[PDB]
């Protein structure tokens, strides 16, 4: 908690600066893919192939 | 699916060998034994016995 002054002629002013340095980050993209259906759907039988 | 192509790159399938012989590997022993005479017994005995 730190509540600021107030009055009707006063103000408030500095004298002297800094400067500093921040860091962001952000992702692009993912990582592509490919199936193929018959392959997983169905191994080797002729009739399943059918 | 039609008669035309426009330029870019499809991918149509993967390459499969297909198999020609076929292998069977079994163990090793050619006798017979009484499953028929067990079906032919002269008596059959009770769940008991
Ligand atoms: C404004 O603030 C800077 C620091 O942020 C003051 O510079 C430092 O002053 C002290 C006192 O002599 C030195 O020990 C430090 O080495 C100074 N900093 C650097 C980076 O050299 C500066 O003096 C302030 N402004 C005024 C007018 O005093
Ligand atoms: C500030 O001004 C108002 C009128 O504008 C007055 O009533 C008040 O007493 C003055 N001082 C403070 C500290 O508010
Ligand atoms: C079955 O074959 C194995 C490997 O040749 C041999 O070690 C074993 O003696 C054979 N068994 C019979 C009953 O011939």
């Amino acid at each position: 908690e730190n509540s600021v002054a107030y009055s009707n002629n006063s103000i408030a002013i500095p004298t002297n600066f800094t400067i500093s340095v921040t860091t962001e980050i952000l992702p692009v993209s993912m990582t592509k893919t490919s199936v193929d259906c018959t392959m997983y759907i169905c191994g080797d039988s002729t009739e399943c192939s059918n | 699916k039609s008669f035309t192509v426009e330029k870019g790159i499809y991918q149509t399938s993967n390459f499969r060998v297909q198999p020609t012989e076929s292998i069977v590997r079994f163990p090793n022993i050619t006798n017979l034994c009484p499953f028929d005479e067990v079906f032919n017994a002269t008596r059959f005995a009770s769940v008991y016995a």
